């Protein structure tokens, strides 16, 4: 495990300001602009428990780990060609460890 | 006795490379000043700044516009319509210290182009040569449009900027960026979810959200969705007017066409009132930071 | 598309002479029922009634206004903001029986025009063609303004009625008429001494009376003078706001200017929301009872 861990306090702050518009975390949470992110560290992204992805997501079959998730959050419009996630990207490495630490606990 | 002509004069011995450095400096600061306005960044406020310095233009007597950089003076800086833009001015203020040769109008307009491109919008060709004019050339307050209006007001206002229906609806797509702030404009809330990435979601939200006319805490009325988005009355008029509605559907369905139309209309907006000489350089298209390896 | 449009439709086979007879019917009853409200008469309540049926308009979606005559329905009739207006509805009910061809909105708005003219106010041009609309068209309660407010509330409220500062201050001069009744609104007292003659006394009293903030028997605060007059918080705001204050001084100095400005603002208020066809007749200017030897 080479991925640095951070504080979930500022990770919670980053998710509610840069992710909450499109994602929820809670068990049974509704889908918004983006799909529900409960149990994202269990299997692959696309399909989900419902929701209609595009033709680029479901075909790559990446099991979200703690660094490829970190890679995707840096420049999403790069790792996969044809994603609907319009995100500017977390550039600051200290922003990317806090959020994943908060995300690996809120998603159980 | 004379006609009102604003002739563009390139900064002494400056070329594409000089202005790319300024672009790069603005774009780097946009990248690193990430916390502003609850992590929206300075992208949207710079776009609004570029439109507010340009939106004072009047085609009937060729007053206003981006040419003079008159937003730096007291009268324009204090226009109630420009409330909140002081943050964009403070943003570019150190960049002007870094590049003291660039004019105020060029810097204000380049900041809007940089913001659009760095928020993954279309490439926007940009021309230099705006010249700082004296304080007596500052347009009086009242030239920028009001949000509590209908489609007929929107149509007739942008006629003053020589903009037609297609350019109006395209330019309004910039409201996918940022948010209204109650303390600035009497309206509170964003227009969409991805408010620092340039997309066509303004048109998708207009068409697909369930909108309800509601009061806000400033006693003003706005359209609100259950998703927590809002639309100004002037925004909502684009789907009340049948000619505007036709264009809104076109852009909601084809982001590429919207990007092409916005690029033309936005460059046209930043250049209203400027007469470029015959020996004037071709418009610059700047590289993004990503295209430069960052 | 097309949001809701209220097209004026002249009552079948009715012309100017017919409405002058209705004006005369209302105007004579105002002369004979001169005992109401300690000999103030029905003049002021008919003016308030016409403003309250028009003041429900919302320019943003074109709902409300005088067109549909929906004050006759239970929801609007029982609006807390309309407490006391039942006396105006009952005043007009027999007149409506005499001329059952006139629409509800036409009679309500004509009552206000008749009352202003018969109280020696300015002539108010009046257009016919309002058409009674179904009960579902009734606007929900809460569109009418609250008294317990300041100038910013007043300015923002009247923007919803497409009224500017000059129209607001002018329309507010109608508080020269009548009085507040504690049982109706939670405020008590007249604004002036000549409260059944239309004058500029409202602006004179605002500027010439010493006002002191005081709680009334309803636990509401109002501005009171030693001579026995009162001002609502929203009235007194007209001298707390600097742009309002300059217009108050204008009307206090020139009643004829106030008369001209009120006539235009009042007709505009009574016609908000109504689309008049291209071949619509010119506004009627009715003769008073005095001009007819009565
Ligand atoms: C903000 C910090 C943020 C995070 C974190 C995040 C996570 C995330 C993941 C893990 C996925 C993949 C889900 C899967 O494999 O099923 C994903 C995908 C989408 N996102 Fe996202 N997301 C963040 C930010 C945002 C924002 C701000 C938006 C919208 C404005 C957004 C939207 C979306 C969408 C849509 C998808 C689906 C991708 C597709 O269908 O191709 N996200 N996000
Ligand atoms: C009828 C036309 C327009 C009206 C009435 C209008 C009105 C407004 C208002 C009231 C705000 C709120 C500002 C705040 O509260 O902070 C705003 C913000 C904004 N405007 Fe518009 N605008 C119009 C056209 C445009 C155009 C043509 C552009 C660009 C091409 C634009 C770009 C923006 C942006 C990016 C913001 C977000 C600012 C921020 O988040 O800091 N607008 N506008
Ligand atoms: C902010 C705007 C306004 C507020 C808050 C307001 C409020 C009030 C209140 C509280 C009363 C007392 C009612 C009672 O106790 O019986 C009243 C009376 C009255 N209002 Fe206003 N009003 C406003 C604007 C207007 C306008 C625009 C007009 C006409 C053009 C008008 C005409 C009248 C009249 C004539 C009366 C006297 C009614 C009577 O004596 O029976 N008002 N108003």
């Amino acid at each position: 495990t080479e991925f640095k861990a951070g504080s979930a306090k500022k990770g919670a702050t980053l998710f509610k300001t840069r992710c909450l518009q499109c994602h929820t975390v809670e068990k049974g949470g509704p889908h918004k602009v983006g799909p529900n992110l409960h149990g994202i560290f269990g299997r692959h992204s696309g399909q989900a428990e419902g929701y209609s992805k595009t033709d680029a997501n479901i075909k790559k079959n990446v099991l979200w780990d703690e660094n490829n998730m970190s890679e995707y959050l840096t420049n999403p419009k790069k790792y996969i060609p044809g994603t609907k996630m319009a995100f500017g990207g977390l550039k600051k490495e200290k922003d990317r460890n806090d959020l994943i630490t908060y995300l690996k606990k809120a998603s159980e | 006795t004379t006609p009102l002509v604003h002739v563009a004069s390139v900064e002494k011995g400056r070329s594409y490379e000089d202005f790319q450095k300024v672009y790069n400096a603005i774009a780097l600061k946009l990248r690193e000043d990430d916390e502003y306005d609850n992590y929206i960044g300075y992208g949207p406020v710079l776009v609004r700044l570029a439109w507010h310095i340009s939106g004072t233009w009047d085609k009937h007597d060729n007053t206003g516009g981006s040419y003079g950089g008159t937003y730096r003076f007291k009268k324009e800086f204090n226009d109630p319509s420009n409330a909140g833009l002081q943050n964009g001015f403070k943003f570019l203020e150190p960049i002007h210290k870094e590049f003291p040769w660039i004019s105020s109008g060029d810097l204000f307009s380049l900041g809007g182009v940089t913001a659009v491109q760095e928020m993954q919008g279309p490439k926007i060709p940009w021309r230099c040569g705006r010249v700082d004019t004296p304080e007596d050339t500052t347009p009086d307050n009242g030239r920028l449009p009001d949000a509590d209006k209908d489609a007929g007001y929107v149509r007739t206002f942008f006629q003053r900027l020589n903009m037609n229906d297609r350019e109006v609806v395209a330019l309004m797509g910039a409201h996918a960026l940022g948010k209204t702030h109650l303390k600035n404009s009497g309206y509170e809330g964003p227009w969409g979810a991805a408010n620092n990435v340039f997309t066509n979601e303004f048109y998708l939200n207009l068409l697909n959200e369930d909108w309800k006319l509601e009061k806000n805490d400033a006693n003003n009325e706005q359209w609100d969705s259950k998703s927590g988005y809002m639309m100004l009355p002037t925004d909502y008029s684009l789907i009340q007017d049948p000619k505007y509605l036709s264009i809104v559907k076109e852009y909601a369905n084809d982001q590429d066409k919207f990007f092409k139309d916005f690029s033309k209309a936005f460059e046209k907006l930043l250049e209203n009132g400027i007469t470029f000489p015959k020996d004037a350089p071709s418009p610059f298209i700047f590289k993004t930071l990503e295209e430069q390896g960052l």
